[PDB]
């Protein structure tokens, strides 16, 4: 994240952090005990499966503080309609191996019924996005977890106040063009979290776009809106051997 | 009333149903008030509140 500031301990209690071989991968969002969100490219280039942990209620990696809960990822599942290396479709949704244990610090974000999200949410000018990325383009990755407000554009708006991978309908833009403000690459997987009368709301996957903080371009993120019936079918379902899992979309 | 509207009034979710009629509903975690629009948590780490802010105001 670039030009935000220090989530306070605890008020991001739906963010997760990603790791391969003790690593930082990636971010991702609870949504429940046992099911975070997270982006699919971060998975484009995983080659043991089986070493892919998720960490919630994390804050400051320097240290333990005893509120972090690990869990091996048990299933990662990408739509059918996803191509690796590529930005349309990235969502992915993450069973994990064993249920968190809901906390002060380990909360998940609401996942949104698709007509509220598009009639209302879809409305709501600003939202946050957070993770432990880069504080800077070309620069090192944050040490405590960071979170910045940013607004969101009509795709058409979008398009028009820009100036490379087409903006779809399975997209969104928000953000500034002025360069100062943005998510970066290691916070891709996380969460776009949309407040409306007293509670937070899963909204967007922050996916990948042109470089970060980028002057005359603005953070590019994953339509949740449109995948929740697919989120849901798969909630429903019974894992399956083997971690990766494409499943049909829609 | 209509959902597409205001939310339909709902604090959360919202159904059009046949008629001059609407429901709204609540998240798991939440149950919906009488006056057919609130929606209060009935477990202790509801989805989408900050239990250290929600303490912070209690
Ligand atoms: O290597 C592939 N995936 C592995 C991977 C894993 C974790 C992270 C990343 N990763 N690299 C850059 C960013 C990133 C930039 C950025 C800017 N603004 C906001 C958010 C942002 N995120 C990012 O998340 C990549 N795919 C692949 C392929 F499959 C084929 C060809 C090229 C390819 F890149
Ligand atoms: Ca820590
Ligand atoms: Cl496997």
């Amino acid at each position: 994240i670039v030009g935000g500031k220090v989530c306070p301990k605890g008020e991001c209690p739906w963010q997760v952090l990603l790791l391969v071989n003790g690593a930082q991968l990636c971010g991702g969002t609870l949504i429940n005990t046992i099911w975070v969100v997270s982006a699919a490219h971060c998975f484009d280039k995983i080659k043991n499966w089986r070493n892919l942990i998720a960490v919630l209620g994390e804050h400051d990696l320097s240290e333990h503080d005893g509120d972090e809960q690990s869990r091996r990822v048990a299933q990662v599942i990408i739509p059918s309609t996803y191509v690796p290396g590529t930005t349309n479709h990235d969502i992915a949704l993450l069973r994990l191996h064993q249920p968190v244990v809901l906390t002060d610090h380990v909360v998940p974000l609401c996942l949104p019924e698709r007509t509220f999200s598009e009639r209302t949410l879809a409305f709501v000018r600003f939202s946050l996005v957070s993770g432990w990325g880069q504080l800077l383009d070309r620069g090192a990755t944050a040490l405590e977890l960071m979170v910045l407000n940013v607004p969101r554009l009509m795709t058409q708006d979008c398009l028009q106040q820009s100036r490379s991978p087409n903006i779809t309908e399975y997209m969104f833009c928000a953000g500034y063009s002025d360069g100062s403000k943005d998510s970066c690459k290691g916070d891709s997987g996380g969460p776009h979290a949309t407040h409306y009368r007293g509670t937070w709301y899963l909204t967007g996957i922050v996916s990948w776009g042109q470089g970060c903080a980028t002057v005359g371009h603005f953070g590019v993120y994953t339509r949740v809106s449109q995948y929740i019936e697919w989120l849901q079918k798969l909630m429903r379902s019974e894992p399956r051997p083997g971690v990766l899992l494409r499943a049909p979309f829609p | 009333l209509i959902c597409v509207n205001e939310n339909g009034g709902c604090e959360q979710y919202c159904s059009d149903h046949t008629g001059t009629k609407r429901s709204c509903r609540c998240h798991e975690g939440y149950s919906l008030l009488a006056d057919g629009v609130s929606c209060t948590p009935t477990v202790e780490y509801p989805c989408g509140k900050i239990p250290i802010l929600e303490k912070r105001n209690a």
